[PDB]
């Protein structure tokens, strides 16, 4: 066995990937015609649980800009904060499972 | 009509009011720019921790 950590491990990996995506968003917040992207965390987590080892959907824009850029910075800031917090949560949950598994053991 | 020259039709009163309007419009835009800058400054603290 020892696939009892699989769910949170894959969730934490997808959280890291989403962090990378959102950092790319922030970085390209000025390049003309960027068409900000994102991924759907729930659907991708379910997809990686059912099969194992991610389509880049387009964040639906508000507020056009004539440079084609659609990174609306406020949404990206909120989503980046949410993703960082969820990543830290996943760290704590995995830590608790490993603490428990090594507490029962010795 | 000979013996006569013709000058410029630059109405000075509309030019004066246009310049006053331009100055005031410019400084309203400057206030908008200042507020937007300082907003982005405040907001860039969400990403910490």
């Amino acid at each position: 066995l020892d696939a009892a950590l699989r769910f949170q491990q894959e969730a934490l990996n997808l959280r890291a990937q989403r962090q990378e995506i959102l950092a790319a968003n922030i970085a390209n917040a000025d390049t003309p015609g960027y068409q900000a992207r994102d991924i759907d965390f729930a659907s991708e987590l379910k997809k990686v649980m059912v099969r194992g080892r991610v389509d880049l959907l387009y964040r639906v824009p508000d507020q056009p800009s004539l440079d084609g850029n659609t990174v609306d910075m406020d949404r990206e800031r909120t989503q980046f904060a949410d993703n960082s917090l969820k990543y830290q949560m996943g760290l704590t949950v995995l830590g608790s499972q490993l603490k428990g598994m090594m507490n029962v053991l010795q | 009509m000979s013996g006569v020259l013709e000058g410029s039709n630059v109405k000075p009163v509309e030019a004066m009011t246009d310049m006053i309007a331009n100055a005031r419009r410019f400084e309203m835009q400057m206030k908008v720019i200042t507020s937007v800058d300082e907003n982005e400054g405040r907001a860039n603290q969400l990403l910490s921790m």
